[PDB]
């Protein structure tokens, strides 16, 4: 059995239940944290990853956190460089629960570890079985495992191949789903964690899950004497996890979405594929195999499940006292979407579709017996997702009253009209597909590594391993 | 329905026949009442018709109707008569009866208090329903989309011995136009006719075999019938009841047809081309019907269980209309065999019911009230021999015997619109024109039964459809042993105390009056309350029929002497306080007609138009 | 009993039962895998293949990955080429299982598997009883039975003919049903399977199985030269089972429509013949017998026998921002097909037929057992088939209000006749459907070249693996 | 045959719509249709094609037409023999059929054939689209009896296709409950 810190009494347990078959959860909570759910799919996932190795592998890890595995019996090597704000906090953990535990437990060796921790700090440049102040493109320790968990600070394809060139033949990844930002959207969020996340220039809008605002009375304007005719997704992006704030890139995110086949080209060929093995609304695991040589072809095509409802629409918001337009985009559960099919036969105002919603979601009645709030979604995302049928609803039925002839395309003025579109709509069991690159032959190596410890820092573990 | 419904119609009638002038009770006579024959005239129609179109401003076209009305009466007697050639009979000497008659009563003066602002009244019946009823008052937060909620969920049923086609069951709703509510009670709308609404009504299962018609089936029923004959009534008519059949005779049949109205003849006189005879009509064929409206009650059970949906079994048209006609004589044969302090509502009025109680009840009296109504009277079978029995000994003619029989086995049911049909054993309850008459007979059979002599020594009984009150009668084990022969949930009983715990009965309360010193009865004020939160359909223009309902009621309510007793019978029946406030609101809504329009609201339409 | 991998509430597991009535399948859930239908399926032809063949055979096995057939208990003889970008994992996990069980078992031949597959390993041109490193061309191995399992690279009348010269009189096919690209059409669905496939030219479609596209405004005109005005049917299709995708051609998928017999003439002569023996919604398992010599004649048809609706109507939909037309195909459950006979004697708009279709696809219980399901057919495909039946019950009242005369057909001096419109093809449950095909060939081309396709730093890495018997 | 899975058609109408065995393909109509031949009468051939499940077997009509033989015949040459027929069992199609022969020449010859009918014979006149041109044929078929029996007071008036077609499908489709035994049957095929 597993146990996770989550409520006994939640709707997420039937859903962590059915995504890991394998295994018996049962609630256990200890402390009143904002982000339960979270936390509670990576516990599983590295479970999962771990039973399915063999043992006495050596596993690398990169950019991790050393106290997480210290109770862990595999072989491990933290890749942990000096980059972030957290690091130092991480480090010093890591050294006072390593020296408390000295001499209680045997049968996780710890002994060999406090010791070659000490040999590291005394020279930050030689190598270690289980520490190191390296990169990943700097390390030089040979392994066949690697490991990646919350992961968006690299490029994927130069990552992959160093790894590789060290005799690595297996991968893993662990992170939210990267088909939202395929899409070129604006804001969106991830009901189920409560996440919410939005582009650095609508920051001060009114409607949305991450913004603020003020209030006006309505002044003739600003002294703007620049134009600025665009509005346009930029390359900076703030997510939001409960009440933790995280900013990312939108060129190392979509490095991610990799195809189905693709190849690596330099000094050494290699022929790799990518595959998805959990999906539980929002969060993925992929695999990836990498194998030594060239064969096959390739066509850079990506290809994503759709297991719900997965929405996409323009809307009309003020931001900072001025109209503009954007999209945004969420997830609706299936339950919901199969009991909609009925009403959007017809045209329907937003106002109804508003009232039906929030008479399924709160008024659900079955086998003749009312059960009151059950709340399947959350209320606050309910506004924008009944606009959202209303216009799918109107496109389709003057779809129906410009019927053509079959396999012609009619020129007379030889141009072609283009229609408008407003809203895009994935049903249950649909298959969405996009184009990628598949052939990466050039890259590039730093050799500049430098060091960045300090004075001050290493006495403070020195001090505490010497008790 | 008996008293009076939401429209001021009721069952009884509104003429007194049990007042006297004289401080004393006199027996009298029982006399009868001469219908005039109608008439055929064809020449005065052709000119009033064409008079009609020359000048009518409003009494010319009421000629018209009355003139043609008359023509189709005649019409109808003309061809009913032939039908029956080999039932019609002549008129015998007739047996004389006797009844006893009343003092008047006496009534206390009222006096009218109401509030000014209507919207103020609305806001006092809003405040009254959250402070007593949390739970109903938060209910509704959305539109009536019952009919999709139905729809999205599957259909379970309960069925037994019968067939219907699979292709024909969806419910896909239809457009729904109605009026906004204003006082937050949520009373349910009417139900849709759909095959999945019939299925969930019939899921009932009274399976249940016995002895239909042998030795110790008999031998239930002789006793029956002994002990209702030596408790409940006298013998001085037996004999001579038994000499005179009751057979169909002209009279019966022009003095009922003369009593319908105008468009219950014309429906009945679009059915006389192809007249079926007498002994041609069946007697064990019926036809279903759905329309009605949900029977609600006080509490909060309706916003956790969805209510059931009503059915009603109509017999054939020309069934009812042939031996309609001796409905009458059976309530005055009745009437004659029963005991002085023995009553039953029919033939009555409501001052008459005033007048008979007017001394016999005084506070510190312990009353009994008893219902039938769960009982499955088809798992025995000697519940419909006693009641044919009953009927022979009343005096009714042999062959009718038959006819009416066969409408007490094995019957059938067939719904039109989807060819469903449905197949049923021994019942009590359908559509025919025996159907209060039985439940009455069988309702004294019961009482006098488990009762036994303590029936004849009281000061006042009354019996009416499945509700009776028994003066002077407690609860004892005696009771319970005698009724737990087969089980124990064949009736239910409550002890009533007079100016403690005020009884209840056909919807009502009754009381003792502290300033004459005299018992009245009064409706149920919270009954009225739930029922103005119910929706009102588009297109309806019966909103002036309620007004006068309720101001005649809202009258009988502020009574001097019966404020303080109707406010301490209102907390011991449902455990709810500060009812005066809520009748003065009902006071100012039935003051005129824009006040009675702060009710309603905007009209909503759902499921419709293609916009 | 037979395990399956699929949880016990599916609906799929009464489908399975009906098909398979001489097992007992009982399930059992180990893997959250989004294929498990069609995974389930396979697992059941093989052992139902199994029981039919006559033991101390030995068998061919085209294309195969040796990982799956290690602990039956046969003569297998895989073919296995180099030529696709999965075999390298798949021959490393073969290696290391079996070292990993060396002597745990010693049962099933292990150690002749390892025996022979160091010995192909030092010289790339040798044949073993076990594994090979050829095609199914080149291969020189003698047996009798052969096996294919989702095999959609190979020309099926070239293909079997050099499997027949070598003693082969016996052949089994496993795989998804042809009917669809027969009729040439543009998008097609197998719902029970979660499988969708679509023409390379409409993957910008917007309501479709398989599409993605963009929110615009709409703008005047776009400055193509390239104009083609036309759009027609091409090689190249894509499918998509679960989350993964396999690229197809139409040439070699059509080729595996045969005929009942037909003859193929080369050096020697064979008479062949081709039956259906399972069929579930999708999968058809094919049996194919030779013999030697010329017998009979031949007639060249294919016959298909639906237990279940058949659809292919017509579609609009913008593709890249403009309006076009093409053809959509699906398969109907029969329950449904049978429930709409009584409303279709009308004209109907597709508003009203879609609103019924909804409404019979609710549950019906009585008693407290059940007699229709919750979700008979997924609701994603209704709007397209709701749009299939108004348009069938339009041409059926036509036809009827104009009648022709007895063996006469009116074609009006010069002498026409006119064609109708057809915008719908409805194939109704226990209806057989019939086409014209091939069924004599004569021609049998090949490279006649064969080249490794091995690379070195791969064979140092298997031989390692083997290196370390314990 | 619609209890055994069982279709039949001929060679000239393999590209029809609406019938057991075709196959047609998807059009938008033409006006300038011109054709080499200006065919003008439609006869069946002797060339049919039978579809039994899943199986295909060529047939001929002047073979199959030889077997329905009188009940008495005979055969003359060098040896003469008396010759008759027998039906002992049938099952909607099926027969079986005995055939007794004996040396001799007796008796005098009809020429009559005699079928018994059990469960009901249909042939009436459809009009259809073959390969975009509409025409008219003759088809077949067979019904059970229950459904024949049932319908004997609707035909006594005039009744319209529609109106046929929706009383005959509430007579096919039904479920019985009583008590505990559940049926959910279907009398014949829907198509
Ligand atoms: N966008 C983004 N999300 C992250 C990152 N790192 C972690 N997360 C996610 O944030 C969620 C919040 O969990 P945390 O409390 O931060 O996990 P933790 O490492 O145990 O505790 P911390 O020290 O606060 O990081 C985690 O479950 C991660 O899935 C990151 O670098 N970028
Ligand atoms: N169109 C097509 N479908 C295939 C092919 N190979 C397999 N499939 C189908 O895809 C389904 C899933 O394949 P798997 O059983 O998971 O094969 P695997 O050995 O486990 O590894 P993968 O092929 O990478 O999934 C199979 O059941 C097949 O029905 C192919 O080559 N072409
Ligand atoms: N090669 C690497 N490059 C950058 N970060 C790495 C690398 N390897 C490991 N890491 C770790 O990634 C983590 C994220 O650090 P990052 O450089 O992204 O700064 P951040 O802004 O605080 O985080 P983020 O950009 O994800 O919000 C660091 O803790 C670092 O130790
Ligand atoms: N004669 C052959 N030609 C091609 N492949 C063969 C042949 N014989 C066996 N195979 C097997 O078929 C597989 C090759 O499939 P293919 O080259 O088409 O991969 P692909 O590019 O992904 O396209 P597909 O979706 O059809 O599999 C290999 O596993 C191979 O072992
Ligand atoms: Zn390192
Ligand atoms: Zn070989």
């Amino acid at each position: 059995p597993v146990y996770v810190d989550i409520d006994a009494d939640s709707a997420f347990l039937k859903a962590l239940q059915r995504a890991y078959p394998m295994f018996e959860v049962e609630p256990r909570q200890v402390t009143p944290n904002d982000a339960a759910n979270a936390r509670a799919f990576s516990h599983l996932a590295i479970k999962l990853i771990e039973q399915e190795i063999d043992p006495d592998s050596t596993i690398l890890d990169i950019g991790s956190a050393p106290a997480r595995r210290m109770m862990s019996d595999r072989k491990y090597h933290c890749v942990c460089p000096m980059r972030s704000a957290e690091d130092p906090e991480r480090l010093a953990n890591y050294a006072r629960k390593l020296a408390s535990a000295a001499g209680k437990v045997l049968d996780r060796n710890i002994s060999g570890k406090i010791g070659d921790l000490q040999a590291v700090m005394a020279v930050p440049d030689t190598e270690t079985p289980t520490f190191c102040l390296h990169t990943d493109v700097s390390c030089r320790q040979r392994a066949d495992v690697a490991i990646y968990q919350d992961v968006y600070a690299v490029h994927a394809p130069t990552s992959l191949y160093h790894q590789a060139i060290k005799g690595v033949r297996l991968a893993y990844w662990v992170g939210f789903d990267t088909t939202p930002f395929m899409y070129n959207a604006m804001a969106g969020a991830y009901p189920s964690y409560s996440t919410n996340w939005a582009d650095e220039q609508v920051l001060k809008a009114k409607n949305i899950g991450l913004c603020s605002t003020d209030l006006t009375e309505g002044r003739r304007g600003k002294l703007s004497i620049m134009r600025g005719k665009k509005l346009e997704p930029c390359d900076r992006v703030l997510f939001s996890v409960g009440s933790t704030l995280y900013p990312e890139s939108r060129k190392l995110l979509k490095s991610w979405h990799l195809p189905s086949v693709f190849h690596l080209k330099g000094k050494l060929s290699f022929t790799c594929r990518c595959d998805t093995v959990v999906s539980c609304e929002g969060y993925v695991v992929k695999r990836i195999t990498m194998s030594p040589g060239l064969y096959g072809k390739t066509t850079g095509y990506a290809v994503t499940h759709h297991a719900d409802g997965f929405l996409m629409c323009k809307t009309t918001d003020t931001v900072d006292g001025e109209r503009v337009s954007f999209s945004v985009c969420t997830y609706v559960p299936a339950t919901i979407c199969d009991q909609m099919t009925g009403i959007l036969a017809t045209e329907v105002t937003p106002e109804d579709a508003q009232k039906l919603l929030v008479g399924l979601n709160q008024r659900i009645v079955v086998n003749g017996r009312t059960q009151r709030n059950t709340n399947t979604m959350k209320n606050y995302m309910i506004p924008v997702v009944a606009q959202a049928f209303s216009k799918w609803a109107k496109e389709c039925r003057k779809d129906m009253e410009d019927e053509k002839l079959l396999g012609v395309r009619e020129r007379t003025l030889w141009a072609f009209k283009k229609q408008k579109t407003h809203t895009v709509y994935k049903r249950p069991d649909t298959q969405s597909i996009q184009k990628v690159q598949a052939e990466f032959d050039s890259f590039v190596v730093p050799s500049l590594w430098s060091s960045g410890l300090s004075i001050p820092l290493r006495t403070r573990i020195k001090w505490l391993l010497s008790k | 329905y008996i008293f009076s419904s939401d429209t001021g119609q009721g069952h009884l009638q509104q003429k007194s026949v049990r007042q006297t002038t004289l401080p004393v009770n006199i027996v009298e006579e029982v006399h009868e009442e001469k219908c005039y024959p109608p008439k055929l005239d064809e020449i005065k129609e052709q000119l009033l018709l064409k008079r009609l179109q020359e000048s009518a401003s409003t009494a010319n076209r009421s000629r018209y109707q009355s003139r043609k009305v008359e023509n189709m009466k005649a019409m109808i007697i003309h061809r009913l008569k032939e039908g029956c050639r080999l039932y019609l009979a002549s008129d015998t000497p007739r047996v004389p009866s006797y009844r006893i008659t009343y003092p008047a009563p006496i009534y206390s003066p009222s006096i009218n208090i109401k509030l000014s602002n209507p919207e103020t009244a609305v806001a006092v019946c809003n405040e009254f329903l959250a402070r007593n009823y949390p739970t109903v008052a938060s209910y509704q937060v959305t539109d009536e989309y019952d009919a999709y909620l139905d729809m999205v969920d599957g259909s379970e049923s309960c069925l037994d011995r019968a067939t219907f086609n699979p292709s024909k069951l969806r419910s896909y709703p239809k457009q729904h136009s109605y009026h906004a509510p204003t006082i937050r009670s949520a009373v349910p709308s009417p139900f849709q006719n759909t095959l999945q609404n019939v299925l969930a009504a019939a899921t009932k299962r009274n399976c249940n075999v016995t002895q239909m018609r042998e030795l110790p089936t008999m031998d239930s029923a002789a006793f029956n019938v002994e002990c209702f004959k030596k408790y409940a009534c006298n013998q001085e008519y037996w004999r001579e009841f038994a000499s005179s059949p009751i057979r169909v005779t002209t009279e019966n049949l022009t003095t009922y047809v003369t009593k319908l109205k105008g468009p219950k003849a014309a429906a009945l006189f679009a059915k006389t081309h192809n007249l079926l005879p007498l002994q041609e009509v069946p007697m064990d064929r019926f036809t279903m019907d759905m329309k009605r409206d949900v029977k609600v009650t006080p509490g909060t059970k309706h916003t956790e269980e969805r209510p059931k949906v009503q059915v009603i079994q109509a017999a054939e048209p020309l069934a009812t209309a042939y031996l309609c006609g001796i409905h009458r004589e059976l309530v005055r044969r009745l009437n004659a065999v029963l005991l002085p302090n023995v009553h039953t509502l029919f033939d009555m009025s409501a001052e008459d019911f005033d007048a008979i109680i007017a001394t016999h009840f005084k506070p510190g009296d312990a009353v009994l009230e008893t219902d039938i109504a769960s009982f499955d009277k088809s798992q025995d079978d000697s519940l419909a021999l006693t009641a044919m029995m009953l009927l022979e000994d009343l005096g009714v003619d042999q062959p009718i015997l038959d006819l009416i029989e066969a409408a007490f086995g094995e019957i059938s049911s067939c719904h039109l619109p989807t060819g469903t049909r449905f197949k049923f054993g021994a019942m009590m309850k359908s559509g025919m024109f025996l159907t209060l008459f039985v439940n009455t007979l069988l309702n004294i059979t019961i009482a006098s039964r488990v009762l036994e002599e303590r029936l004849t020594t009281s000061a006042c009984a009354a019996f009416i459809g499945d509700d009776n009150i028994i003066h002077g009668v407690v609860s004892d084990a005696l009771m319970a042993a005698r009724c737990a022969t087969w089980m124990n949930m064949e009736v239910k009983i409550i002890d009533a105390v007079v100016s403690v715990k005020a009884p209840y009965f056909c919807g009502g309360f009754i009381l003792h009056d502290t300033v004459t010193g005299t018992a009245c009865r009064v409706a149920d004020p919270l009954k009225r309350l739930f029922k103005l939160g119910k929706p009102l359909a588009a297109g309806d223009e019966q909103d002036e029929d309620r007004r006068r309902a309720l101001a005649d009621e809202v009258t009988r309510w502020q009574r001097t002497g019966l404020v303080t007793e109707l406010e301490r019978a209102v907390y011991s029946r449902y455990e709810v306080q500060g009812i005066t406030a809520v009748i003065t609101s009902m006071a100012t809504f039935a003051s005129s007609k824009e006040n009675f329009k702060k009710l309603r609201g905007p009209v909503v339409t759902l499921y419709g138009g293609p916009k």
